């Protein structure tokens, strides 16, 4: 469970995926939600602070003054619902579901919301297997 | 924006 | 930077970590902390679900209907400052700073604060180390 | 520690 | 991504 | 609480 690091400190490898696991709970629950996104009809429930950890586009959201205490977001409309939900989820899991008949919509919508490296794997993918 |  | 999981999802190895690393960062700057933990003189702010995702006390505490929408949370005035501010860096890091001048008051902290893992951890460098 |  |  |  732990190990001595290359500093001083002791370190723990499981912490970082166990508080990942823990907030992914807490969004099932619904507990200290503080957003919805909405992408055409579908609502997204999530901790403000995840989506800046994970997402370009949300750091700069709720890091302006006039709309870091909104409580719901509106994104583009031509966003994909489920090339969302997907990179939601990897957000709170480190799990992409990638598949043939999303890799399109989830590439558009990482690029939209600012998540370079996403779009770099879905590039990769699409050349790999071209 | 409101969700309704 | 990603692997072919058990499962048929894609995988980002970093993932978690700089989730975490992105959240003290927030944290350092003063971005988005809801709360000020206050150990007799000393405060330290923090992120709730950060909080929550470390620790049975944190969760018990914002899952309270009373106690979940306060901004100030004042700990026992007998914990050790220096020994909460050890194990809030360690939820931020994973790092844990363990050393023969703190371990007790770690331990002690980590037992008021439920971080059983933690708690066990101290104990088996106590033993280990007798 | 788990959220339960 | 990072946070700046 | 409050904060001074």
């Amino acid at each position: 469970l732990y190990f001595q690091g290359a500093d001083s400190c002791i370190q723990f490898t499981r912490h970082a995926s166990d508080v990942l696991l823990n907030l992914n709970r807490l969004r099932s629950r619904d507990i200290l939600t503080d957003v919805v996104i909405v992408v055409s009809r579908e609502q997204f429930r999530a901790h403000k602070t995840v989506l800046m950890a994970c997402s370009g586009l949300f750091y700069s959201i709720f890091t302006d003054q006039l709309k870091c205490n909104l409580s719901v977001i509106n994104l583009d409309p031509e966003i994909n619902p489920e090339g969302f939900c997907i990179l939601l989820d990897f957000m709170y899991t480190s799990r992409l579901n990638l598949r043939e008949g999303n890799i399109m919509a989830v590439m558009a919508t990482a690029m939209y919301l600012q998540m370079e490296h996403v779009v770099d794997t879905c590039r990769k993918f699409i050349k790999a297997s071209e | 924006w409101r969700v309704p």
